[PDB]
């Protein structure tokens, strides 16, 4: 995984339209793009609602939330055993490689990942909130 | 394509005339249920004339114009809707 | 084009008690054993969840069929009980001679703890619990004149229940049909129209003509039930039957020569009510059932089964498509031939609507002798069938959601009529929600504005009939057209379908069998309330069904299941997202709506229909206060709840003391439901932890670990007790009120 | 009612006409109807009911006879009972 | 390109990708008569500023409430402004 | 956004990671457990707070914990 | 040949909208596009003028015919003063909306369904909404006064 995969203009799945697609948030704030390689043409379920047909080869799909993209990708991986990546696209026009964020699915341990938000202690060894009183602390968990 | 078709109505003058007159004529035919073998259109027009003499005063709640209006307009609109459906379906491949 | 035939696997499962000895055999997680007390509730919750037990649809279909056999055996037991009680524990023979003054009663209590007071003075030299099921009126309309006939049919019903159980055992353990047997829907419709409804209606028309019609004619003439000739003496002796109705002297010759006009004396189209009994003309009901039989017999030859004539329902579904609906109804045949839950949703919806229509049509057109005059049974039947209808509709929504989560396949529904609904569910739900808000605002302000104006001393600014006329002009128009139907649009009818439309109030023995019902502004307001409450219940249920698989909040909701508590406190909080929870709230609103429908019915009938004519106009039960008081919430609180509660709260020391005790108890159960509803599992689990500590202190710790109810189960218990308490409160109130006032 | 009466002649004419119609492919029958057809003007032979058992050279069946007789009796009832209604 | 077959993503055409479409808006510069426009420009000459509107509405609130409490309520013949003009009634326990 | 913390009782069963619907959690090499891997929460900004990780964590008491904090658009799970 | 009417918004099936005979019909589109709110090239003040006139004209009627003084001879004057008061309240609502709503950049542009890039509506700005509010106030008060005039003038009014 030398570099993240770039985002081309690949064909989108066949869909008749729905009212569950992108709202104004895509225009003002952000929206997410899911791209996957399909082994064969098949009918999948849109996370917004309705049924769509994915095209053989690469597909591109823009969705409102990362959760929708990841739910659909997890469906593709667990049922159809496909591979896919997610991008975040801002209104300024800069995309952002999101899934898996390493080139390796997070459930598989991969070298080079650095532990973030790890407390090297058990849950009961957290101090009491009275000891961190009047301190800029989120809670006992962040000390 | 996936663009909306501005001719969704497919408004056909022949459909409009066929539906309107092919309900009016059967509804203007003799009906032995009505008095003097009068037609539904006949009694409806009679009630319209009687109530149009008193133009501002609306028809009384008990006046037969309401039942005639409903039972005529249903058949009319049925002819309009089914005529459009049948014409546009025959034009398309729904039948042959 | 598969041939319709009988297919069976011989001896598919042995008959043995080994599974009875082992609870939870049907599952895999429940089969291993109880680790925690949640296991009991899980066992009972999935006892009848056949889809979650076995993957194959054949075994599920067999289980459903034999379970239906068991239910029908249970229903036959219940009927056998009712007929047996009407024979050895009732005053049906006394009530036959004086139906207007003797209260029907078919339950007598044992004199143990002072409960003998519940054996009320129902008349006929008899004491017992007055019944409101209308069974006495049904038996009189069926021509039963002796307790031996009731006993005979009770024993028949018990035999039939045994046969129903034996049929279920046979069709699960001996002759279970294959899956291709159950999927013959064409044949099903052909038989269930021509043979279930068609031949059933024909059989009942024959009974009515040959047994009920002569016996009830003699009863109408004043003949003593103990002097009436027996039914076989009418069915077989044609001279005896022809003496009452001279057309029987012509035999079946007019029938088979299409000279059916000669049968006009016993096959009539009179319309209205029998002035002596206050029920529908039995000649009218016989002619009705005959025509219904013929119509269903003809309609049961629609579908092709084994000979080329007929319809294929797949083809007639798929051929119905259009420019707005894509592929149309394509794929629905697969939905409804490979999913029991889809069929169950449709059938429950239609059953519930039907029970509602049944209640409406029976109060308005009393089909039984001395039914309308007995106000208590009429109110009870209306309220009962309303509640059954609302429950069945809620279940229809639930099973629609269950199908949508479990048995819905996007591959077989690509651009059909269902997938497009799923593709604009946002528009549907937003418009329905808008409608719901609109309806509520307008209707409630119609009541709240009136409350405010009355309290401010401004009756001229109220929405009453006097001040602002919100007249239901359309309903009044329909009433007018129906009262004038026997003259122009139903010329052969000798009278209107019901006396509720207008004219010629029907009175039997002083009390009014049926009275034309008026519709003023209060009727407008309450009907728009009804529509509001219906539309909100539909909003909840349809939102649950449409958002059963996904939403903008939770996209991966289909794999969470039909019945899950939440997805977590994230996304701001994802409580009650499952379609099951929508049925929970849906059930709640259903209850709320029915509570208003039956209140409107009770008040309107007591005020404007029910009463007693004394030669000086009508003396209604409540004096016609509905039209001027039912436009305010205060009016319902005072003139309906507070005023009519005097019977139930002052029922102590009389036979209605049981109704008073149930009134209090149902109040308690409703408040007790509020515990389960307003609380959450975490608190109760911690309280259980403290109690478990107390038990462990004394070495009383159970092997099955105590657990708080699951969140879904907590909601289930809350809604169940809420519905029980609310409905039983209304039941005790209605029955005590209407029995005491009479 | 008698042989040659109006009602007898109506029903006999109805059953003769209906049976002839579905014997010669003028009405939908067991072996030829609109099941799996194309348009309103053309019926098609039904392979499922093809050769279902007959000794009539056009393949007319007993179920064809029963269906035509039932429909003819239905129509004869409708026509005869017109004019018998009281009004 | 956004216009390609089955392509609805374009970092150059961000507006079409995100759906920010003017559905019914029209950019025609003039629709009203010019002098009518001038009159209504002059009628709202000082009010085009938001804080001027704030001052207008504060003053209007004060004047309307003062006039209502002084003259408006009485002019409308409100029952509250009209006196009770009836004999009084005594509560139970002879408590006036 | 919310706060997700991983504690050293983690056995590296990956169930928290597989349960996450927003890809907040990932497995990293670690010598502390037998399996040789601990979870981590780099993309904490995407945590909606659904607590599926806590539901899927077998260790008693939980090795992954989600503490609801400041609510953003992503945390609120809004498509608008 | 098997025409489908309902289509996705502008042919994109991944946006939360569908084009139907209620949304994209030519008559509906022409009616809505000709309404003052959708005349983005026109000055916001004059669009607010027409808006205020139409709205203040009709809104008076409910107060005339259903207000507390509907029975009295002063029914019309009461209803028109109620309408003017409501116009003032709506002017306050408009002023506060204009102060608060347009605080963000909104970097994304706007295009027509044909794909023509067009400038943003001047109405959709703080000062533009202020001018629109002023036009609303003038139009609403003129419309309320006109409703009063017509109730006092129109021959078949009752
Ligand atoms: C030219 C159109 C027109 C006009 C000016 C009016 C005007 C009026 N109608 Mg009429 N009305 C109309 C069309 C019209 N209506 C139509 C098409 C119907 C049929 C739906 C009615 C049905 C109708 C009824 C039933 C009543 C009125 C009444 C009234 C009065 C209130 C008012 C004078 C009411 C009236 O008589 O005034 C007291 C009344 O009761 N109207
Ligand atoms: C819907 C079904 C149903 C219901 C609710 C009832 C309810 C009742 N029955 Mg009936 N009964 C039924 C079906 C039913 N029965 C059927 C099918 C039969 C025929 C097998 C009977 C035969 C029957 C008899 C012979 C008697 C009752 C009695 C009773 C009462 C007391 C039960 C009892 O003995 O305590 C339960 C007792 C034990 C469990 C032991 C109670 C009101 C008794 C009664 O009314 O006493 C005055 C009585 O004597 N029932
Ligand atoms: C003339 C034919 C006929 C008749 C009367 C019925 C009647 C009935 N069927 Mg249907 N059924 C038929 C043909 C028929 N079926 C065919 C051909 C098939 C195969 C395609 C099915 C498949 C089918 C299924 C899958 C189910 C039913 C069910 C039912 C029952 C519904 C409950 C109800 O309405 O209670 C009406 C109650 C009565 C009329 C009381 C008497 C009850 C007995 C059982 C009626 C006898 C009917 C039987 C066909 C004749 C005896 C045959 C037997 C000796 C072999 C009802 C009894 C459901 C049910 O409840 O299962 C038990 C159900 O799940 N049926
Ligand atoms: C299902 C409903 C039903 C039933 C069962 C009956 C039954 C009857 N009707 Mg009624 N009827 C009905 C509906 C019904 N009706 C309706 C809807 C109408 C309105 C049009 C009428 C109008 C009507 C009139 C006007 C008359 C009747 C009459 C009769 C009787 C004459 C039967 C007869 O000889 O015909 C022929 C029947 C048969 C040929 C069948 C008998 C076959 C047996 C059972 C075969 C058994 C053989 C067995 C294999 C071996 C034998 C030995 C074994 C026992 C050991 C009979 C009791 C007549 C009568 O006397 O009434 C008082 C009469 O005049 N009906
Ligand atoms: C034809 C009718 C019909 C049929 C065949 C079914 C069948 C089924 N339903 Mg449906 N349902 C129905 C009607 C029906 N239901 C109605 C009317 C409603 C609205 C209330 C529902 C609401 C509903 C929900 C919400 C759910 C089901 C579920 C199920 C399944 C499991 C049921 C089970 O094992 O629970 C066994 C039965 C119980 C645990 C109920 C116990 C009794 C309750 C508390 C009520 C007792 C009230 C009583 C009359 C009052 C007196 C009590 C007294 C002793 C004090 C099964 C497929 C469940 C499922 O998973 O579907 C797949 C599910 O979640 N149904
Ligand atoms: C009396 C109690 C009450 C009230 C007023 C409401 C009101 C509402 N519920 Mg709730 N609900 C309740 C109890 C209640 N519910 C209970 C106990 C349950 C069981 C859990 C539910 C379950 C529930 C669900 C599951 C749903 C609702 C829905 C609704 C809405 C239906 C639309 C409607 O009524 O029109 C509008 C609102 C009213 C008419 C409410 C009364 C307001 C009056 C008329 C005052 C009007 C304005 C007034 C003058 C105030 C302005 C001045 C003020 C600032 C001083 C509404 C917000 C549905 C919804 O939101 O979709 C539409 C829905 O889906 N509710
Ligand atoms: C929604 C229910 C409802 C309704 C219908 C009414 C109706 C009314 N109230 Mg009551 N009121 C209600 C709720 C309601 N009230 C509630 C909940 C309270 C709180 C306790 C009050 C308290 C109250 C008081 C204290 C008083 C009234 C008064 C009045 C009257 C005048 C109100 C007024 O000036 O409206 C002004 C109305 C409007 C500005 C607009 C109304 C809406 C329009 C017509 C909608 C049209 C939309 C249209 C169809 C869309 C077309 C689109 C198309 C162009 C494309 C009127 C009869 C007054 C009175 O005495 O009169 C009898 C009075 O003094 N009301
Ligand atoms: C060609 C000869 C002929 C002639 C002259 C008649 C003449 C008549 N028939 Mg007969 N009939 C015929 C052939 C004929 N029929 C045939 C071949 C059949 C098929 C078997 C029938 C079946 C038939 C039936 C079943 C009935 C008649 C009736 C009538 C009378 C007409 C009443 C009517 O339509 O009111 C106008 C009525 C309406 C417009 C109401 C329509 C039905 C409402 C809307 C309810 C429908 C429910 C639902 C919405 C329908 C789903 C779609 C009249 C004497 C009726 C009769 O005799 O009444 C006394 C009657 O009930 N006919
Ligand atoms: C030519 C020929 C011949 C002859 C033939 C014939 C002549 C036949 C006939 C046939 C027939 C002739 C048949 C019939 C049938 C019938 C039927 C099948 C009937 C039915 C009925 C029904 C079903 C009814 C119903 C009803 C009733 C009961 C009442 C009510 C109404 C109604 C109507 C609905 C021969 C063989 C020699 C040889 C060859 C050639
Ligand atoms: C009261 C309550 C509980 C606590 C209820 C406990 C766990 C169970 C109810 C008690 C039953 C009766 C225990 C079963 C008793 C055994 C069957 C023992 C035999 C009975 C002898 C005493 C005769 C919840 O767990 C709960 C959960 C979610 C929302 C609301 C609530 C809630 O309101
Ligand atoms: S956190 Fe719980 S689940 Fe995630 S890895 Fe460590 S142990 Fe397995
Ligand atoms: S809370 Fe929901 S999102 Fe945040 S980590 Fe646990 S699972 Fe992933």
């Amino acid at each position: 995984w030398t570099a993240p995969k770039l985002d081309p203009n690949t064909p989108s799945p066949i869909f008749g339209g729905s009212t569950g697609g992108l709202l104004r948030k895509a225009q003002v704030e952000e929206f997410y793009v899911l791209t996957w390689e399909a082994k064969k043409e098949a009918i999948f379920e849109m996370p917004t609602g309705g049924a769509a047909i994915m095209r053989k080869g690469p597909n591109l799909l823009k969705l409102a939330r990362k959760e929708q993209c990841l739910a659909l990708l997890n469906t593709f991986r667990s049922k159809m055993k496909l591979d896919g990546c997610i991008y975040r696209v801002f209104p300024s026009g800069e995309v952002q490689y999101l899934h898996p964020k390493d080139g390796v699915y997070p459930e598989k341990v991969n070298k080079g990942r650095v532990g973030a938000n790890q407390n090297m202690r058990s849950i009961g060894k957290n101090t009491n909130p009275a000891k961190i009183k009047f301190q800029g602390k989120l809670g006992p968990f962040e000390v | 394509d996936l663009k909306f078709d501005d001719d969704w109505k497919k408004s056909n003058v022949a459909v409009h005339l066929a539906s309107l007159f092919g309900w009016v004529i059967p509804s203007a035919s003799p009906c032995p249920a009505f008095p003097d073998n009068a037609s539904l259109f006949k009694v409806f027009s009679d009630r319209i004339s009687e109530n149009l003499a008193h133009f501002p005063t609306g028809p009384s709640a008990d006046d037969p114009i309401w039942l005639y209006m409903l039972t005529w307009h249903m058949g009319l609109f049925a002819c309009m809707m089914f005529g459009q459906i049948g014409v546009q379906a025959r034009k398309q491949g729904y039948f042959g | 084009i598969k041939t319709v035939k009988i297919v069976v696997d011989r001896d598919p499962v042995p008959t043995s008690f080994e599974k009875w000895a082992k609870p939870g055999h049907f599952s895999r997680t429940l089969a291993k054993g109880p680790a925690t007390t949640t296991w009991v509730w899980d066992l009972h919750a999935d006892a009848h969840d056949f889809d979650s037990h076995t993957t194959d649809l054949e075994d599920i279909s067999r289980k459903v069929f034999s379970a239906h056999f068991g239910q029908l055996g249970v229903i036959f037991i219940w009927l056998s009980g009712m007929y047996f009680h009407g024979a050895r524990f009732s005053n049906y023979e006394a009530w036959l001679s004086d139906p207007t003054h003797i209260k029907p009663s078919a339950q007598v209590v044992w004199p143990i703890v002072g409960q003998e007071i519940l054996n009320g003075d129902v008349g006929g030299g008899f004491q017992g619990v007055q019944i409101t099921s209308g069974f006495f009126q049904l038996w009189r309309g069926s021509g039963i004149t002796s307790e031996l006939q009731l006993y005979s049919t009770a024993i028949g019903a018990l035999i039939c229940a045994g046969l129903m159980f034996f049929a279920g055992w046979w069709h699960y353990h001996k002759a279970a049909p294959k899956l291709e047997w159950f999927q013959n829907v064409e044949s099903m419709m052909n038989h269930h129209l021509a043979g279930l409804l068609g031949l059933g209606s024909l059989a009942w028309a024959g009974h009515q003509i040959h047994i009920a019609l002569p016996v009830n004619t003699l009863l109408d003439a004043g003949v003593d039930p103990k002097e009436i000739p027996l039914p076989h003496e009418f069915m077989l002796n044609r001279a005896l039957m022809a003496e009452l109705y001279p057309s029987f002297a012509k035999g079946l010759t007019p029938f088979f020569t299409f000279n059916w006009t000669e049968y006009s004396d016993f096959l009539t189209f009179r319309g209205g009510l029998n002035p002596v009994t206050g029920g529908l003309w039995l000649t009218d009901m016989a002619h009705h059932h005959l025509a219904i039989a013929v119509l269903f017999l003809v309609a049961g030859h629609q579908y092709r089964t084994n000979w080329g004539i007929g319809h294929s329902m797949k083809e007639i579904l798929e051929a119905h498509k259009g420019p707005f609906t894509g592929e149309g109804h394509k794929g629905l045949y697969e939905i409804l031939t490979t999913s029991w839950h889809a069929q169950l949703a449709i059938n429950l919806a239609l059953m519930g609507s039907l029970s509602i229509i049944v209640s409406h049509h029976m109060y308005s057109m009393p089909p039984y002798p001395y039914l309308a005059t007995d106000y208590g049974t009429q109110l009870s039947l209306f309220t009962h069938h309303m509640w059954i209808g609302g429950f069945c509709i809620c279940g229809a929504a639930a099973h629609a959601a269950i199908f949508m989560v479990r048995d819905y396949d996007p591959a077989t529904n690509y651009n059909n009529v269902l997938d497009r609904v799923l593709r604009h569910r946002d528009a549907i739900i937003s418009h329905l929600n808008w409608v719901c808000i609109f309806l509520g605002f307008h209707s409630f302000g119609l009541y709240i504005h009136n409350d405010t104006m009355s309290a401010l001393g401004r009756p001229q600014d109220m929405f009453s009939d006097t001040a602002i006329q919100l007249q239901p002009i359309f309903a009044q128009f329909v009433q007018h057209t129906h009262a004038l139907a026997p003259e122009l649009t139903a010329p052969t009818a000798a009278g209107s379908t019901s006396a509720s439309w207008g004219g010629d109030i029907v009175a039997v023995g002083g009390k009014i069998a049926m009275m034309p019902i008026s519709l003023g502004t209060s009727d407008f307001m309450v009907h728009h309330i009804h529509a509001f409450t219906i539309h909100v219940t539909v909003l909840i249920l349809l939102k649950g069904v449409l958002f059963a698989r996904s939403s903008r909040l939770i996209p991966d909701k289909a794999n969470l299941g039909f019945r899950f508590p939440c997805d977590g406190p994230g996304r701001g909080g994802t409580c009650q997202v499952s379609a099951w929870d929508h049925v929970f709230l849906g059930l709640f609103w259903m209850y709320n709506s029915i509570s208003i429908v039956i209140f409107h019915f009770s008040w309107k009938m007591q005020s404007d229909v029910w009463g007693s004519v004394t030669g000086n106009g009508v003396s209604h039960i409540t004096g016609g206060n509905f039209a001027q008081s039912a436009n305010t919430i205060n009016g319902w609180l005072r003139d309906f709840l507070w005023a009519q509660s005097s019977q139930v709260i002052q029922s102590y020391g009389s036979a209605l003391s049981a109704y008073g005790l149930i009134f209090l108890g149902a109040h308690f159960i409703w408040a007790f439901s509020l515990m389960f509803l307003f609380s959450g599992r975490g608190y109760w689990q911690e309280l259980i932890e403290s109690i478990v500590w107390a038990h462990n202190k004394l070495k009383v710790a159970p092997a099955i670990q105590p657990r708080a109810l699951s969140i879904t189960q907590g909601r289930a218990v809350g809604v169940a007790h809420y519905l029980l308490g609310g409905i039983a409160t209304t039941w005790s109130f209605f029955l005590a009120r209407i029995i005491a006032v009479g | 009612w008698s042989i040659g009466s109006t009602e007898n002649m109506i029903v006999c004419f109805n059953t003769t006409a209906i049976l002839g119609a579905m014997r010669f492919g003028l009405m939908p029958s067991v072996k030829k109807n609109f099941n799996g057809a194309s348009s309103h003007t053309a019926m098609v032979e039904q392979a499922n009911a093809k050769t279902i058992g007959s000794r009539d050279p056009s393949g007319f069946t007993a179920v064809d006879v029963l269906a035509g007789g039932s429909l003819a009796t239905i129509i004869s009832a409708g026509e005869i009972l017109a004019g018998q209604v009281p009004y | 390109k956004y216009g390609d077959e089955s392509v609805y993503f374009d970092l150059s055409d961000v507006e079409a990708t995100t759906g920010s479409w003017d559905v019914y808006g029209v950019d025609s510069a003039s629709r009203y008569p010019e002098q009518q426009a001038a009159f209504f420009e002059a009628a709202a000459q000082g009010l085009g500023r938001r804080e001027a509107v704030y001052s207008v509405l504060a003053v209007s609130a004060g004047l309307l409430t003062v006039a209502y409490g002084v003259k408006g309520a009485k002019d409308a013949k409100l029952p509250i402004t009209v006196g009770p003009q009836q004999p009084a009634q005594v509560g139970p326990r002879d408590r006036i | 956004s919310h706060a997700v913390k991983i504690y050293d009782t983690c056995i590296g069963c990956t169930q928290c990671v597989r349960a996450c619907p927003t890809d907040v959690l990932e497995m990293v090499p670690w010598d502390g457990c037998k399996a040789g891997q601990i979870a981590s929460a780099p993309r904490t900004e995407d945590c909606v707070g659904c607590k599926r990780c806590e539901a899927a964590c077998p260790t008693d008491f939980l090795s992954v914990r989600v503490y609801l904090g400041s609510e953003t658009t992503r945390s609120m799970g809004l498509a608008y | 040949d098997k025409v489908q009417i309902v289509k996705p918004i502008n042919g994109d099936p991944f946006i939360g909208m569908l084009e139907t005979p209620v949304t994209s019909s030519p008559d509906v589109a022409n009616f809505l596009s000709n309404l003052p709110a959708y005349r983005t090239g026109v000055a916001p003040l004059l669009r607010g003028v027409e808006v205020g006139l139409a709205h203040g004209f009709f809104v008076t009627g409910p107060f005339i015919k259903l207000g507390p003084l509907r029975s009295t001879d002063a029914a019309e004057l009461a209803g028109c003063l109620s309408g003017a008061g409501l116009v003032l309240i709506l002017t306050a609502c408009l002023s506060i909306y204009g102060a608060t709503a347009f605080q963000r950049e909104e970097v994304v542009g706007l295009k027509t369904l044909s794909g023509r890039t067009i400038a943003k509506d001047p109405l959709q700005s703080s000062e533009g909404w202020a001018s629109f509010t002023s036009g609303w106030l003038v139009g609403g008060l003129s419309g309320v006064a006109w409703s009063y005039v017509l109730t006092q003038v129109l021959p078949y009014y009752s």
